[PDB]
């Protein structure tokens, strides 16, 4: 409110009053959560984790080939 | 004169109705109930299908009642035996008997599953690309193994064995754990029947009949959630409303599952057990109402049909009839057996 | 011969994995099983005594019934010793409470749903409704 | 209700007891309670 206005005290007591009787909580829960988009099962396998395991396996095989090469020499 | 509308399986046409005339051409739940009421009260009756083909409503413009209720008020029909939901506006004009059947507003959606597990479900915990990749990786390990031997002391063979064993260990542990996740998630009863869950999500569009007590329930509802859903259904194009129940179900089946249909729990219970079992009912009922036999106001039939409905209810004729036209002829079966199967 | 042993090994691996998974589920969820599925199962089994209030529309429902199962239940309840009937609902619930589980109580779904949420909460409702009625203002 | 009953018809005395009894015999204007709707009660009094 503008300085020295007649509305300052009334709006102050207004915000306080509306806060104590729980209206603000109601409006907050109204416009944020209650109207929200995001609120079973669906569990499924993951190719990419096991793929990482494939990476460690291939690493093992490469090291194996190099070790074979150094073993022969 | 008994006025009624054709709705399944309340009033249906026989396989050959062409050679059949009178009350013998119609068959259904409402037909049987009609015969029983007429038996107890001892009156001769002729079933006639209502011309306009509506249940009942009051036009705001001309303020004239239509349908069953319409034919009832103006004296065109002596009694109306049909699936008529008891409402305030209808009770004000005409008298309703004690309700014979109890129903509620329910949601019908496409079935997520094909009705049974299979061999391929063994390959579920580990994806197909992972199968191809593990076989491929296996043959890679094999060719490396062959390349090691050239023409208990070693390095290359040791690390191949170790890495392969570690690999298959982690893989089979993943298989086991993921299968445990599958079965644990299959064992969960929860969540079942969450209220308002549709109201939040925008992924699935839902609709009701064009004219009926459901859409009207949404209209006058001051309740937050239903007001939200009605505000949604009112402003959505293409029109989310359907003309007939059959059209609604056929809309759900051809919608791939992105559409939900709000209808009466009875019609839902009926359609759910019909071949090829495409649809299921989800969530608890939004409200509780009941069907009732409607008689004109001040009629002599009101008290006898009331007492008749009560008498038939207490001796369990109604239950027998419902189980007769719903679950006993059901081709899909399942239902409670499916609940035990879950 | 090596392929026999290998394939057998893969097979048994799959099986033991499946078993372990299932048992893991079983131990995780822990869903208790109700002794009595439905009302007909009470008619099929002799052991657990079940009863209604001394005077009420429920006992009236049991006395006059033409269906086989209820007829049998009522033919059971009529002749029994000691008498299975109770005077008040509280006495019935308490009789379910001092039971050890050998007594079943037949009561309208409302009072049942109400008692299920009331301390100690030991009681619960099982099986569908035997009939569907409603309260009214007279 | 004085006697502490809902309602019944004794075959011997043919008299209604309880709230139903108070309703038929005019000792009470209206009955509001968990009163099970039954035919025998609907014959004597009006249920909503
Ligand atoms: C218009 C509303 C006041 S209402 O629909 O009547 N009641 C609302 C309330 C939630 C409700 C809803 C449904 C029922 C209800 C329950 C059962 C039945 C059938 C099985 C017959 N019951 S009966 O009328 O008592 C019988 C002895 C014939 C019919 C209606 C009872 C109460
Ligand atoms: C089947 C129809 C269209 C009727 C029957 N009772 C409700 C009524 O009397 O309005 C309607 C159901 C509904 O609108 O889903
Ligand atoms: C609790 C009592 C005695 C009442 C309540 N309703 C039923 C009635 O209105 O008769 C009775 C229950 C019963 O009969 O099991």
């Amino acid at each position: 409110t503008p300085k020295g206005s007649s509305l300052g005290t009334p709006v102050n007591l207004a915000v306080l009053k509306l806060s104590e009787q729980g209206v603000l909580d109601k409006l907050k829960n109204k416009w944020w959560y209650d109207k929200g988009e995001c609120g079973e099962k669906t569990s499924a396998l993951s190719l990419s984790n096991v793929a990482g395991v494939f990476y460690i396996l291939v690493g093992g095989l490469g090291l194996a080939m190099l070790v074979a090469l150094i073993e022969f020499a | 004169v008994v006025t009624t509308i054709l709705e399944s399986p309340y009033v249906m046409m026989k396989k050959n109705h062409e050679m059949l005339e009178g009350n013998e051409r119609y068959e259904g739940y409402c037909v049987d109930l009609a015969a029983e009421i007429a038996k107890h009260c001892g009156f001769k009756y002729k079933l006639t299908i209502v011309g306009d083909g509506k249940y009942g409503a009051r036009d705001a413009d001309t303020k004239i009642w239509n349908g069953m209720v319409g034919e009832l008020v103006y004296g065109k029909a002596d009694i109306a035996i049909a699936p008529l939901t008891i409402t305030l506006v209808r009770e004000e004009v005409i008298d309703f008997s004690k309700p014979f059947m109890s129903l509620g507003i329910s949601i019908m959606i496409k079935k997520p599953q094909k009705s049974k597990p299979g061999v391929f479900s063994f390959l579920d915990p580990l994806a197909y690309e992972i199968w191809m990749a593990i076989v491929f990786a296996y043959i890679l390990v094999s060719v490396v193994l062959f390349l090691v031997s050239r023409f208990p002391r070693s390095l290359s063979a040791r690390i191949v064995a170790g890495v392969w064993w570690f690999f298959t260990l982690i893989i089979i542990s993943s298989y086991t754990a993921n299968l445990a996740a599958f079965l644990t998630v299959e064992r969960m009863v929860s969540p079942i029947e969450s209220a308002e869950d549709l109201s939040k999500q925008t992924e699935i569009a839902y609709g009701t009949l064009d004219s009926g007590s459901t859409k009207e329930f949404f209209r006058r509802s001051k309740i937050a959630v239903f007001d939200k859903m009605w505000t949604y259904m009112r402003s959505a194009e293409p029109s989310v409303f359907v003309r007939t129940t059959a059209e609604g179900v056929a809309r759900v089946r051809k919608s791939k599952g992105k559409y939900a249909y709000l209808l009466e729990s009875t019609m839902n219970e009926y359609i759910e057990q019909r071949k090829p079992c495409d649809t299921m009912k989800v969530g608890g009922n939004l409200d509780s109402k009941g069907y009732g036999i409607a008689t004109p106001k001040g009629s002599s039939l009101g008290t006898p049909v009331n007492l008749a409905v009560l008498k038939l209810s207490e001796q369990g004729v109604l239950d027998k009839l419902k189980n007769k036209w719903w679950y006993d002829k059901g081709e899909c079966g399942a239902k409670d057996s499916g609940s035990k199967e879950k």
